[PDB]
């Protein structure tokens, strides 16, 4: 009963944002660093419980929600004050400390001294809403300066405070309609003796009480972040309810969770409903959530206020910078650097647009010796007779070359272009060599041919794949299969990392049919079981010197894709694989 | 030239045990010293309960009896230490259940399991489980045995029988422990014994071990999502979150269901600005409640997928303006692998090493990406032959595979991030080995989101970690 969804308490506020006054509490300052009364009380309780060092310490181990309930029930067993009661604070303080005012002062100066008070989104939003005249009256029971600092930062001026000094001015300003007012209300008969308050200050407190009564005579209350611990505040609220036509636009009590509400607030809401007031117990999550969802729909936002409320654009400050190292234990990768940021490609324009699938099936049916691209316009790296020969149709307009500059970012952005570049690189690589070529799952491999698995070119591969210096076998068939021929292979991939192009190699073995992979995987595991660091080093070196010409020179080999053509591609892949060593 | 900057090594993190003693090996530290002690916390009498057919109750009783008797590795396991019984090590008695706590299902589940059914078996388990809820306040951890006939229908591409049973059991705050046929079999008693005893103590409420570097003031948040289909055919996303201290723990979550989310061409959802802001604000609210109003000075946010421009701004608007927020993306699969090449000394020139790369090596690549290993050679934890490194994964993969970290925020310093990830790797209580491939935040959040996804309704509650996992 008397429960609305958050959405229902967002259209009512949008229309009547001008007829609303806020009653804050200690929960609207918990996100800023300052602990609330519940946190202090729980700290005292678990210190008394002997859950931790009961003399002086910090860093509790477990709080949970079952341990907390166990502690609260154990307290309630002996007859300790009920939860959410004004008697609880002083009672627990006296029980835990048992005089020793010096220890009390050390506790309060250890729990609230090195607390970096800082703003959150909700406080900035509230300060902005105070700047542009949407919310007029704000009431609070806190002893902090979060809202004042927020208003000073957002606006640049100073807030008008009407606490115990200048209390009589609150009603006069309300009657004269001085809109921005921020009135504070003290606690329960204990803060009076803390500051040695004279009875004149008690008269001042009831002054802000009459202020509240008259404000409710003309506004609506959206009290948030309050628990009902004080009874003076509850009595003043009840008196305000007793006034005729109290809160014409309704009284809203926002809580983070209804299932974790307080009995006192339920009693107050029931009384308010009984008297005939539009009182609802809404659940809007935390304070920051509510204030941000409110700030979303605020209209006529000045540019400066909006810029000052939300966080500015986060620059890419994520720039750590490394340097070269000097120490002996090193690390060898599997990546070969590629240094060629320029290719020449041929183009052709089609009168009738074609799709990627149609081009692929035409290539599959009418296989040329040329490469093609498919994003929106076809770029090729083949020969002039062949481009005339493929799909013909005489829809060609121009064959003006298209230079490709800074291929790194283009490869990083697109996906088909990266595959095209990888295909061109591999075609240049495998040219004039007996190694095979397979394109399984867009993960181009290089399989050793079984017909010529006896050349001296693969002698090192056989040597580095055997056991104890003996020659091994780089090509054969699976044990329990006559149609599962296997051969040593390597997968070549192209990767982009921050403006550089790497070629990644990985040893693997290839299966001919490609459709019978279960026993193939079993055979892969049995073969690769004993391939540790020392064997992998030799295998990688053998594959590198098999593919990229020869090593020892330590330079940058050059490969050409279709060298005797008008549109060729040249690359300068290095022979040595990138390494690293450092610390020192 | 191809000199890839310089690498660095993080020393292996240390764990904290009873009476403030430190060791890198969890099992050995538990054996000599015992679990971490903090107050009493009341795992003073770990009482168990049974849920299994009376024809299969004997084996469960047998394993519970074996839990209180010593066991030996029986061979050169190279990692495991001799088990001394539950009275030893844990310093806490284990109580066998009496006749009053022997609830069971009679005959309904056998034919259903033979037919490969789903939700109905879980609901019948829930009804017997309610028969046990009539007596909940008699035990701490509950033992459930699902025979191989019920393993027949354990899962089918999604729905998992134990996972859905746990999903239906968790919201009512009672822990369970699943014991499958592997534990009774596999003939290596010592390996099983260390894997179940620790989990029972953790679910009872205790803390087995804890990181020894806890003086820093930081927090680690892990986010994961799961796509679920509610009624009337509408797509929903369950974004679960979990916050850690620099010493592990992290007993609570924020479970939140959302509708406003985009989706790329892989099924990965992306929260909007408001949804991310709400999730992180609820996470901060949870952290403040459990730590008596303390706010962390630095916050680490770990996610598997990248951060959209809206999600980065959503994160910065949830915490205060004086809190350093650093967002990290962790990728499991990478095209790079590394080999160690030492040598020189005086004997011979450089040559490949006999063992793979160290665990703590990390290699910066670019202005935003780094290669952290978290997998490889680790020294000082060998039990078969001391003084030799153990790869600990020579059976699965002969070579370790690194992981890539991308940073969408943060001021500087790869050392802090890599050290935090490596330390968080070692604090998973459901595995018996040294480490895992991923930090505990991601795996925990993922499994908890997977469990939450199976709820029929929309949940926006705050849960506990014992009742899940
Ligand atoms: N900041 C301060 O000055 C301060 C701090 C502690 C206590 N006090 C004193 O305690 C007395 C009683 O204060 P109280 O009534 O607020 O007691 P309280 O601290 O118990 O109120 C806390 C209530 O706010 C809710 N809350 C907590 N965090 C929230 C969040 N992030 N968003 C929304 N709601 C949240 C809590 O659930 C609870 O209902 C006052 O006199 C007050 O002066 C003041």
């Amino acid at each position: 009963m008397d429960v609305l969804t958050d959405n229902e308490f967002y259209q009512h506020y949008l229309q009547n944002s001008q007829h609303m006054m806020w009653f804050l509490g200690a929960g609207t300052s918990r996100s800023a660093g300052l602990p609330t009364a519940s946190d202090i009380i729980w700290d005292l309780k678990h210190r008394y419980y002997c859950l931790h060092e009961n003399q002086d310490y910090q860093k509790h181990d477990i709080n949970n929600h079952a341990i907390k309930s166990k502690i609260q029930s154990y307290m309630d067993s002996k007859g300790f004050p009920l939860q959410w009661s004004p008697e609880e604070y002083s009672f627990y303080f006296e029980l835990v400390f048992r005089d020793d005012y010096e220890a009390q002062r050390k506790y309060l100066l250890e729990a609230l001294a090195s607390r970096k008070v800082s703003l959150n989104i909700g406080h900035r939003v509230l300060a902005a809403l105070l700047e542009m005249n949407q919310t007029k009256v704000v009431f609070t029971t806190n002893f902090d300066d979060v809202i004042e600092t927020a208003f000073s930062d957002i606006s640049g001026k100073h807030l008008s405070v009407y606490h115990l000094e200048g209390s009589y001015a609150a009603l006069s300003a309300l009657n004269t309609e001085a809109f921005p007012i921020y009135a504070k209300i003290h606690g329960d008969f204990r803060y009076q003796k803390i500051k040695n308050l004279t009875p004149d200050l008690q008269t001042n407190d009831r002054e802000i009480h009459k202020c509240f009564l008259a404000a409710a005579i003309r506004f609506g209350l959206v009290v948030s972040g309050y628990s009902g611990r004080d009874e003076n505040v509850m009595t003043m609220l009840r008196a305000a309810i007793d006034q005729n036509n109290a809160f014409p636009h309704g009284l809203y009590w926002t809580v983070p969770s209804i299932s974790k509400s307080e009995p006192a607030v339920q009693d107050l809401i029931t009384y308010a409903q009984g008297k005939g007031v539009r009182a609802y117990l809404v659940e809007t999550g935390t304070f920051d959530e509510m204030l941000s969802k409110i700030w979303r729909q605020v209209k006529d936002k000045p540019a400066a206020i909006d810029a000052k409320v939300r966080t500015a654009r986060v620059c890419p400050v994520s720039i750590p910078l490394p340097g070269p190292g000097k120490s002996f234990p090193a690390l060898r990768t599997n990546a070969l650097p590629v240094v060629t940021q320029s290719i020449r490609c041929g183009v052709v324009t089609l009168a009738s647009p074609i799709t990627f699938s149609e081009l692929k099936e035409r290539i599959s049916q009418k296989s040329p010796k040329a490469l093609l691209t498919y994003t929106e316009k076809v770029l090729f790296l083949g020969g002039e007779p062949e481009i005339r020969k493929i799909f013909s149709n005489d829809e060609i307009n121009s064959i003006g070359q298209y230079y490709i500059d800074e291929i790194a970012q283009s490869v990083a952005a697109s996906t088909f272009l990266k595959s095209f570049v990888e295909e061109a690189i591999l075609t240049a690589l495998l040219r004039e060599k007996p190694i095979l070529h397979r394109v399984r799952h867009r993960t181009h491999y290089a399989v050793i041919p079984n017909a010529s698995a006896k050349d001296d070119r693969f002698l090192d591969l056989r040597k580095a794949v055997g056991f104890k210096g003996d020659l091994g076998y780089i090509t054969g068939n699976v044990t329990n299969a006559k149609e599962l021929s296997w051969a040593e292979a390597v997968s070549i991939r192209l990767e982009e990392r921050g403006g550089k192009l790497w070629i990644m190699l990985k040893p693997e073995i290839w299966i001919k049919p490609l459709d019978r992979r279960e026993e193939a995987t079993d055979f892969i595991r049995s073969r690769r079981r004993y391939r540790f660091n020392q064997c992998s080093y030799q295998i990688l070196d053998a594959w590198i010197k098999i593919l990229f010409g020869s090593i020892g020179g330590g330079g940058t080999v050059n490969i050409s894709c279709f060298p005797d053509a008008e549109f060729k591609a040249e690359f300068e892949i290095g022979t040595r694989t990138a390494f690293s060593l450092g610390v020192g | 030239l191809s000199q890839l900057a310089a690498h660095s090594t993080i020393p292996e993190p240390l764990l904290l045990f009873k009476d403030n003693r430190t060791d890198t090996h969890p099992l050995r530290g538990l054996s000599q010293y015992g679990p971490y002690s903090a107050c009493f916390n009341l795992p003073g009498q770990v009482r168990l309960a049974y849920l299994a057919p009376t024809e299969h109750m004997r084996k469960l009783d047998a394993i519970v009896r074996e839990l209180q008797n010593p066991a030996t590795p029986k061979e050169a396991t190279n990692y495991y230490v001799e088990y001394g019984g539950f009275e030893k090590v844990f310093k806490v008695p284990l109580v066998m259940p009496q006749e009053h706590l022997r609830c069971l299902a009679l005959d309904e589940c056998h034919g259903v399991a033979a037919n490969g059914n789903g939700l109905a078996l879980a609901d019948k388990i829930v009804q017997s489980m309610s028969g046990l809820f009539r007596q909940k306040h008699a035990f701490d951890v509950l033992l459930v045995y699902l025979p191989a006939s019920w393993k027949k229908c354990f899962e089918y591409d999604g729905f998992d029988l134990h996972d859905r049973i746990k999903a239906k059991v968790a919201p009512l705050n009672l822990p369970i422990q699943i014991i499958n046929d592997t534990a009774l079999t596999r003939q290596c008693r010592a390996n099983v014994m260390w894997g179940v005893s620790v989990a029972l103590y953790a679910k009872a409420g205790g803390i087995p071990w804890k990181l020894a570097d806890w003086d820093k003031d930081e927090a680690y948040i892990g986010l994961s999502y799961a796509i679920k289909k509610n009624a009337e055919g509408q797509e929903y996303t369950t974004c679960c979150s979990q916050v850690f201290d620099p010493d592990g723990t992290g007993f609570e979550f924020v479970a939140y269901d959302t509708r406003e989310f985009i989706t790329d061409r892989k099924g990965n959802p992306y929260l909007s600005y408001q949804e991310m802001q709400s999730v992180l604000s609820k996470s901060l609210h949870l952290y403040q409640s459990s730590h008596n109003g303390r706010m962390p000075r630095k916050i680490f946010i770990h996610k598997t997928t990248h951060f959209t421009e809206d999600e980065i701004q959503g994160a910065f608007d949830s915490f205060s303006s004086s809190t350093e927020i650093e967002l990290v993306q962790i990728i499991q699969s990478t095209n790079w692998y590394g080999l160690k090449v030492d040598g020189k000394k005086g004997d011979k020139p450089v040559a490949p090493a006999s063992y793979p790369v160290d665990r703590g090596l990390y290699q910066p690549l670019t202005e935003s990406e780094c290669l952290l290993w978290t997998q490889g050679s680790v020294m000082g934890v060998n039990q078969q032959n001391p003084g030799q490194p153990v790869f600990k994964e020579a059976a699965l993969t002969p070579l370790p595979n690194p992981i890539m970290l991308r940073r969408f925020s943060g001021n500087g310093g790869w050392h802090a991030t890599c050290s935090s990830i490596l330390a968080l790797t070692k604090v998973d209580w459901n595995n018996n080995t040294l480490y895992k491939k991923l930090p505990v935040t991601l795996v925990y959040s993922q499994v908890f989101a997977d469990v939450v996804k199976q709820t029929p309704e929309i949940v926006n509650e705050i849960y506990d970690y014992r009742f899940f996992m």
